[PDB]
RNA sequence: GGAUUUUUGGAGCAGGGAGCCACGCAUCGACCUGGUAUUGCAGUACCUCCAGGAACGGUGC
């Protein structure tokens, strides 16, 4: 899994309401660069997860290394580079 | 006898504010000069009502849930 | 060298943004607008510009012979707007005088003159109250013991701003008597003009206003010529040509001959009519 | 693209039972089988019903011509 | 039926007992004398049912078109 | 057009003008206007004479209006009757 | 026939007009146009549940009119001729 | 109509729109039709209770608009 | 690189990921917060990350401003009249700044709508009782440093400091 | 005949009453068939609010009176 | 030149009572305590379940 503009986060406390989760995610991750968008759903499949998309790639890498296992709403988050490119990135590139 | 400029919104998911404080969501399948709409996979805000006709008369506002 | 009297300090100073054309930098004050509003206030049309000015002249008269009842809403509002206008005009036309000094002078005259006897005294009716009560009083004694009564408290507490504005209109109009007269004159003149006269006069006011403060293709042709018409050459990159004269010029060209000769079809004039 | 009028023409042909949302009245909706309709969206409904969303009560109407003025929305029902 | 439109339906119902609901919830039962292009309506021997209950017996009546919610034969 | 005024539902108004008969007009304002039709039009604008306006406020109320013009949109219902008689 | 034409003849009459929103207007007609837009002078206008206000001029969008109360004197039979 | 021409002039500018129901939409006017139908983008909406929201894309029917506020950049059609 | 009217007018303006109108003032090396009048109170969020601001002060009356992202600056003091210029301030992100004393965080008690507060990576964080101090002095905060303010902490902060 | 009844008041400050009962006061600069109005330097009263350059739809207009004379500018 | 975006109208109507404080009925929504399930790579009406709390908010009469 090569470096990516989007990071995949899992192991998140799924009791936080969706709009609050996204707003704290935005706040926390703004320290490394502009976050273009955040995709997070509460379906059974997707609960406890989120995709955070950054304009700059260096920002994504810095975020990944610095916030690995950061306690968020009580649990240590696990971060990884996303498997695919985010739709928004693909549209912004071409 | 103008058309509403809605081709941009064709086959997109939309959020429709209707009179009476009523709100529904669905995919735009077509329209006419009166702004009467065909909305597919429509949902009353939630219960699924399928493909429906909305009379343009009672359309307050629409909002795209997609990027156009 | 010598074009604009204004100093670099105030290089973007413009009077026309302070004075309208009808005011002529303090020569006149434009009261037509207020004549309009006034018509709207009296709910009729029996009032002419000149009769309106005749009304303004009132400003004891403005107090004891009021155009309208001084407790009328429309009237008090109008009077407010007008007062404000006259004051701003005053200080606008006399920049050099200390505005604050004048303001304070008037304010102190307002406070100090009234308190003892309403400053307005009659040998018959006694002492009049300005704006709030609109009543006279036998002696100064009953006048003083009336300035604490619930009535006068109410009125002085509700109609204060209006009374004060009325007063300002009064004193500022007094200070501008010469301008008031000057304008009334202007009105009568313009009024007694003809068409051509009034027009030329307006021309003059205009010139004074906007004067330096210190003086020193076609389709019908491309269709006729045969151009901008869709056409294509096949041998050249399936290229498009917009005219038949132009395509007839393609027959002698660098690239067209390069396609021929490099294709193995030698140049010049036998192959001219080529397409495919 | 599906045109709204055509959808109706479809409803007509299908004899699907139809539920109509009325204008500025939420507590009552109307139901029936579209037999025909006109340029003003005026509808001829068969075996029609007033549906009280509040009272869960139905009023039986039979042959109805509903003016289109009232139409907010047109939906189909399995019943 | 093979397409039965508004206009013919109403024309078939002329000469007949009808009831008209108005948008405002009043109801008017009577013999439909006539209708016009704008769907204004003329009843004879009209009766008024408000809250579904007989209120007033009114006679000959014009109803302005914009008031009409629906018409029923009855 | 006259034919449609003559035989259509508006014949109620056409008949009232011709016979100078009374009609009660139920009105949008929740008021009722009782009187004679001097003139009318497509929209049901009317010029009315000897109008008794009646309403309620419970308290009933009424008032006499000799001459008046009614904009026809306010019309709910127009009633002809053995009223004039 | 077209009764707005009749109203257009009533310049310089004084009338009372009742509005759709309940407001009551008493003034002198300066002009009625084809849309029944009505213009007046010397107007005493009483919005429902206020004391009157007087306006030198008032202009009403035609559709907002409920009805005009006309002068008792008005010679209707004259005005109805075209 | 003269006002309509001035509306089309505001296309590409930030405008405010109040509906018949009093919701207040502020953002960029993309397209304005002859009948006052309005396409806008990157909206801030202020409801009757006072609360705000954010929308990317909207389209409001002309009839159901009470009014619009346009820039003052336009004010400078003085012929009429 | 003064924060100027001209600067604000050419600044990226957009609808952010949480659906709010945000102004981008990142990486300009701004030292002092000033001239915000020119934004015309049109933003829900203002991003001042990666700048050199020393004090969170100098704001005009901004009624719509609800989110302030102030990451990687040099904030060492908070102005005293903040609620008077920012009445609905609901979220304040101060990560990686220079607040050193618990008492320097006192001015945040006056922000009545403040609900989301982040002061991580500030020296003040390592002060004894830093969390309880914030909870008692700024009770309107519901989420502090991305952790829920809980009842037990409120009570514990009521004992100490009572 | 004249069509002037609106054109007269053009450029003037005008008090316009809306169907909900609001009061819009601005400089009357333009109108049309529907009575859609163009109001410069417009404020709303009910609570005064500065609006600025306003286009009001005629559907929602009830009435207008003269509020003050034209500003000279 | 009265049939969906303007001018022939979807309008009309309903709130005081009790001692500054508090409030009938119906529908929907987050929502707040506990506890509990789920470790899943996406582009979203909404989103685990179990028990308790609503001097919560919006709409209609």
């Amino acid at each position: 899994i090569r470096p990516n503009h989007t990071i995949y986060i899992n192991n998140m406390n799924d009791k936080i309401k969706k709009e609050e989760l996204k707003r704290s995610l935005y706040a926390l991750f703004s320290q490394f660069g502009h976050v273009v968008d955040i995709v997070a759903l509460k379906t059974m499949k997707m609960r406890g997860q989120a995709f955070v998309i950054f304009k700059e790639l260096g920002s994504s890498t810095n975020a990944l290394r610095q916030l690995q296992g950061f306690p968020f709403y009580g649990k240590p988050m696990r971060i990884q580079y996303a498997k695919t490119d985010s739709d928004i990135i693909s549209k912004m590139r071409g | 006898a103008h058309p509403p400029e809605l081709k941009k919104f064709m086959d997109k998911k939309l959020s429709l504010k209707l009179n009476g404080g009523r709100h529904v969501q669905g995919i735009l399948r077509g329209f006419d000069p009166f702004m009467n709409l065909v909305i597919d996979e429509c949902v009353e805000m939630q219960n699924n009502i399928g493909m429906v006709v909305i009379r343009g008369n009672s359309i307050i506002m629409l909002e795209a849930l997609e990027r156009v | 060298l010598k074009a604009s009297e204004k100093l670099d300090y105030i290089t973007y100073l413009s009077i026309f943004d302070q004075l309208f054309d009808i005011p002529k930098e303090r020569k006149n004050a434009e009261y037509k607008r207020y004549l309009e509003m006034l018509l709207e206030y009296l709910q009729d049309y029996t009032d002419r510009v000149k009769p309106l000015q005749d009304q303004n002249e009132l400003f004891e008269k403005k107090w004891e012979n009021g155009t309208f009842p001084g407790w009328p809403k429309e009237t008090s509002s109008a009077l407010t707007h007008a007062g404000a206008h006259l004051d701003l005009s005053a200080f606008s036309s006399w920049e050099e005088l200390a505005s604050l000094g004048l303001d304070r002078l008037k304010s102190a005259l307002l406070a100090l003159g009234l308190k003892c006897g309403g400053t307005l005294e009659e040998r018959a009716q006694r002492l009049f109250s300005t704006k709030g009560k609109s009543l006279e009083s036998l002696d100064t004694s009953l006048f003083a013991k009336n300035p604490k009564s619930k009535g006068t408290k109410r009125d002085t507490e509700r109609n204060k701003d209006i009374a004060f504005l009325e007063a300002q209109i009064y004193e500022y109009v007094e200070i501008l008597g010469e301008q008031r007269h000057l304008t009334h004159e202007n009105v009568q003149r313009k009024q007694a003009r003809t068409g051509e006269e009034r027009e030329e006069e307006e021309e003059e006011q205009i010139s004074e206003s906007e004067s330096e403060d210190e003086e020193n293709i076609p389709y019908w042709l491309y269709k006729l010529h045969g151009l901008n018409i869709n056409y294509n050459c096949e041998i050249c990159g399936n290229y498009t040509y917009r005219g038949p004269k132009a395509f007839q010029r393609h027959f002698a060209e660098w690239r067209h001959a390069h396609g021929m000769r490099c294709l193995g079809i030698p140049n010049t004039a036998h192959f001219a009519n080529v397409t495919q | 693209m599906v045109q709204p009028i055509n959808l109706i023409f479809r409803y007509l042909q299908n004899r699907s039972r139809i539920q109509v949302w009325l204008y500025e009245q939420v507590n009552m909706r109307i139901e029936g089988c579209i037999i025909g309709f006109d340029e003003y969206m005026n509808l001829v409904l068969d075996d029609a019903e007033e549906i009280h969303s509040k009272t869960k009560s139905r009023k039986q109407l039979g042959r109805i011509m509903l003016k289109g003025d009232n139409i907010t929305l047109l939906q189909s029902v399995s019943n | 039926s093979l397409p039965l439109n508004p206009k013919p339906f109403l024309n078939g119902l002329t000469g007949k007992p009808v009831m008209v609901k108005l948008k405002w919830g009043m109801e008017y039962k009577g013999y439909l004398v006539s209708v016009d292009g704008y769907m204004n309506m003329q009843l004879a021997n009209t009766e008024e049912y408000i809250d579904g209950a007989l209120s007033g017996h009114l006679g000959e009546v014009l109803i302005r078109c914009n008031n009409v919610l629906y018409i029923r034969g009855v | 057009e006259e034919e449609e005024f003559n035989t259509g539902p508006l014949s109620v108004l056409t008949q009232s003008v011709k016979n100078n008969t009374q009609v009660l007009i139920n009105c949008r304002n929740n008021k009722k206007l009782l009187g004679r039709v001097k003139a009318f039009d497509r929209h049901c604008n009317m010029v009315l004479e000897n109008v008794k306006e009646m309403w309620t406020e419970p308290v009933n109320k009424d008032r006499y209006i000799s001459k008046m013009f009614l904009r026809g949109d306010s019309v709910i219902v127009v009633l002809r009757n053995p009223l004039i008689a | 026939m077209k009764l707005v034409r009749f109203l257009m003849k009533l310049s310089h009459e004084t009338v009372t007009i009742e509005l759709k929103n309940g407001t009551q207007v008493h003034g002198t007609i300066t002009g009625v146009d084809v849309s029944m837009n009505t213009h007046l002078k010397a107007v005493k206008m009483t919005l429902k549940n206020r004391e009157p206000v007087q306006l030198e001029t008032l202009s009403i969008r035609g559709n907002n009119i409920r009805y005009f109360i006309l002068p008792d004197s008005l010679p209707l039979d004259t005005l109805l001729v075209d | 109509g003269v006002p309509i021409k001035v509306l089309h002039e505001a296309e590409g500018h930030i405008v405010t729109c109040e509906t018949n129901t009093g919701e207040v939409y502020r953002g960029k006017l993309i397209e304005a039709e002859d009948n006052m139908n309005c396409q806008m983008s990157n909206i801030t909406v202020t409801y009757r209770d006072g609360r705000v929201a954010q929308l990317e894309q909207v389209y409001i029917r002309g009839s159901k608009i009470r009014f619009l506020i346009l820039p003052d950049m336009l004010k400078n059609m003085l012929k009429s | 690189v003064k924060l100027t009217a001209e600067l604000i007018e050419q600044a990226a303006q957009y609808t952010n990921a949480v659906r709010d109108r945000e102004l981008d003032l990142r990486g300009y090396k701004i030292p002092v917060i000033e001239n915000l009048g020119a934004t015309l109170d049109q933003f829900d969020a203002i991003d001042f990350s990666d700048n050199e601001i020393r004090k969170l002060d100098g704001f005009p009356l901004l009624r719509r401003l609800k989110t302030l992202l102030v990451n990687n600056n040099r904030i060492c003091r908070i102005g005293e009249g903040l609620d008077q210029a920012l009445p609905c301030l609901t979220e304040l992100i101060l990560t990686n700044n220079s607040l050193v004393e618990l008492g320097d965080l006192d001015p945040l008690a006056s922000l009545k709508s403040l609900t989301y507060l982040s002061i991580l990576r500030n020296p003040v964080t390592n002060k004894k009782h830093y969390r309880l101090y914030v909870i008692y002095k700024v009770p309107q905060v519901r989420v502090l440093d991305f952790q829920k303010v809980k009842l037990k902490e409120r009570q514990e902060a009521e004992k100490m400091f009572k | 005949g004249k069509s002037s009844k609106m054109l007269q008041h053009i450029d003037y400050r005008m008090r316009c009453i809306l169907q909900d009962g609001r009061i819009f006061i601005g400089t009357f600069k333009a109108f049309d068939k529907h009575m859609n109005l163009i109001l410069c330097d417009c404020d709303e009263f009910r609570e005064k609010r500065v609006l600025g350059l306003v286009l009001l739809r005629g559907e929602n207009l009830v009435s207008m009176t003269v509020e003050g004379p034209p500003p000279k500018d």
